[PDB]
C-alpha cells in the first residue's frame, strides 16, 4: 500500500542567463 | 567612445544609413544592455530596435554588427517573459539557428545563448526553438571525437541550452527531440567539467521527472551508473541536480527503482543523509522514502546497507521538512515490509523519535505517524507482542500523545488515534 512520491518542491538550474562579458 | 549612449543617440545611430555608425550604435547598445543594475530594456524595446538588432543578425558581411546584435538580444531576452517574447516577436528564433553554423566560433557561441535564453522562457518558446529546426544544427557543433578539443567556454553554453531544450513540463518537450538529443547528453555527462557536468545532471533531472515512461527513455540509456557516481562528487553544484535525478528515476517502476540499487548507490547515502547542505539531506531522505516504498527485497538493500540507524537518525534530528520525509520513509517501509524487517526497525530504535513527532502541528506528518504505528502493531500482532510494543509507545510518552490527539480536530486523525488507544491501549 505504499505509493511514490514526485517531489515537492521545483528544483533547476539557471533559466536565463545575462552575458556581462 | 560607445559607453554610457542614451537610447536616444543609439536610435539615431541605428537609424542612419552607415553601417559603421550602425555597428557603433549597436555595440553602444549591447553595452548598455550588459550592465549589471537596471539596464534600460524597456526603453530599449519601447524605441523599436528590436526589428533592427533582428536584421543585423543576417549581415554575413559585417560579422561585428552580427555579434554586436546577437550579443544585445541575448540580453534582451535575458529578461522577463515579456521580454522575451518581444525578442521572439522580432523574428530572432529563425535568424539565431542560422547564425549557429557561422564560421565564427564567438557568434555561434553568442546564438547558442541566446536560443538558450529563449527556450528557457518556457514550453511554448522551448517547443517553438525546436520547430524552427534548432537541434539538429545545435548537436552538429557537438560532433567531435572528443569534447576536450572544444573551447570551455562554447562547450558550457551548448550544454546549458541543451538543458533548456529538455527543461519544463505541461507539456514535456517532444518525445522525438528528446530521443535525437539523449546520445549527446550521455557523451555530455561523462565529460570532465564541472559545469558541463551539472548542467547535464540538470538535463537529466528535467527528463525523468515525469511519467515512467520518460524514466525509461533515460534509464535505457544507461547512464544510472554515471549519475551514481556524480552522487558522490565534492561539487555542490553537480551533487544537487545528480541526486534529484536519481530521486526522480526511484518515482517509477520497481524494475526502474533496481537500476539505481544495482549500481551501488545505497552506498552514498550515509554520508548523504547526515549532509550539512539541509537541501541534499532532505532531498536524500526523499528518496529513501521511495525505495521504502518497493519490494521487500529492495526494503532488505536498505536494511543491508545499514539506512536503518541514519533513517532513526534524520528522524531524531534534522530540520521539520527533512524530518517530514523520515516519517514518509518510515511509514512506506511499515507498509511493505516483512515482519522482520519491521521488527528490525523497532530495535534500531526508530519508536521514541517516532513519538516525540506526534508533537507537530502539521496534520499530515501526524497521519503518516500513525499509520505506522498502525502497521508496526500489526507486526506485533503476529508475534503476539502488542503489550511490550504498548509499554514502549507509553514510556516514552508516546501514548500520552496519542490520547490527546482523541481530541485534534482533524477527522481521520482523531479516529486512527481512538482505534490505537481501544485496541491496543485498554
Amino acid at each position: 500500500s505504499a505509493v511514490k512520491r514526485p517531489a515537492a518542491t521545483k528544483k533547476a538550474g539557471q533559466a536565463k542567463k545575462k552575458k556581462l562579458d | 567612445g560607445t559607453v554610457n549612449w542614451s537610447v536616444e543617440d543609439i536610435v539615431k545611430g541605428i537609424n542612419s544609413n552607415n553601417l559603421e555608425s550602425q555597428l557603433q550604435a549597436t555595440q553602444a547598445a549591447r553595452k548598455l544592455l550588459s550592465r549589471e543594475k537596471q539596464p534600460p530594456i524597456d526603453n530599449i524595446i519601447r524605441a523599436g530596435l528590436i526589428p533592427k538588432f533582428v536584421s543585423f543578425l543576417g549581415k554575413t558581411d559585417c560579422s561585428p554588427i552580427q555579434f554586436e546584435s546577437a550579443w544585445a538580444l541575448t540580453n534582451i531576452a535575458s529578461g522577463t517573459s515579456e521580454q522575451t517574447k518581444a525578442v521572439v516577436d522580432g523574428g530572432a528564433i529563425p535568424a539565431f539557428i542560422s547564425l549557429l553554423a557561422s564560421p565564427h566560433a564567438h557568434i555561434s557561441e553568442q546564438a547558442v545563448w541566446a536560443l538558450g535564453n529563449i527556450a528557457g522562457d518556457g514550453s511554448a518558446f522551448r517547443d517553438l526553438v525546436i520547430k524552427h529546426g534548432a537541434i539538429d544544427p545545435l548537436l552538429a557543433l557537438l560532433a567531435v571525437p572528443d569534447l576536450s578539443t572544444l573551447a570551455c567556454g562554447y562547450l558550457r553554453n551548448l550544454t546549458w541550452t541543451l538543458s533548456n531544450l529538455c527543461r519544463n513540463k505541461n507539456p514535456a518537450p517532444p518525445l522525438d527531440a528528446v530521443e535525437q538529443i539523449l546520445p549527446t547528453l550521455v557523451r555530455l555527462l561523462h565529460h570532465n567539467d564541472p559545469e558541463v557536468l551539472a548542467d547535464s545532471c540538470w538535463a537529466i533531472s528535467y527528463l525523468t521527472d515525469g511519467p515512467n515512461e520518460r524514466i525509461e527513455m533515460v534509464v535505457k540509456k544507461g547512464v544510472v551508473p554515471q549519475l551514481v557516481k556524480l552522487l558522490g562528487a565534492t561539487e555542490l553544484p553537480i551533487v544537487t541536480p545528480a541526486l534529484r535525478a536519481i530521486g526522480n528515476i526511484v518515482t517509477g517502476t520497481d524494475e526502474q527503482t533496481q537500476k539505481v540499487i544495482d549500481a551501488g548507490a545505497l552506498a552514498v547515502f550515509p554520508s548523504l543523509l547526515t549532509n550539512p547542505k539541509t537541501n541534499i539531506q532532505k532531498e536524500a531522505t526523499w528518496t529513501m522514502s521511495n525505495i521504502t516504498a518497493g519490494r521487500q527485497d529492495q526494503i532488505q538493500q536498505v536494511v543491508n546497507h545499514g539506512l536503518v540507524p541514519f533513517l532513526v537518525g534524520v528522524l531524531s534530528k534534522a530540520d521539520f521538512k527533512t524530518q517530514k520525509e523520515a516519517a514518509w520513509a518510515i511509514t512506506n517501509y511499515t507498509s511493505g515490509g516483512t515482519v522482520e524487517q519491521i521488527v528490525y526497525l523497532v530495535h534500531c530504535g526508530i519508536i521514541e523519535p517516532l513519538m516525540n513527532l506526534l508533537s507537530a502541528k502539521d496534520t499530515k506528518i501526524i497521519q503518516v505517524i500513525l499509520d505506522a504505528i498502525s502497521n508496526i502493531f500489526q507486526a506485533a500482532e503476529k508475534l503476539g507482542e502488542t503489550e511490550k510494543l504498548s509499554i514502549m509507545i507509553e514510556e516514552c510518552g508516546g501514548l500520552d500523545k496519542i490520547e490527546a490527539l482523541q481530541r485534534h480536530e482533524n477527522e481521520s486523525v482523531y479516529k486512527a488515534s481512538l482505534n490505537l488507544i481501544e485496541k491496543y491501549f485498554s
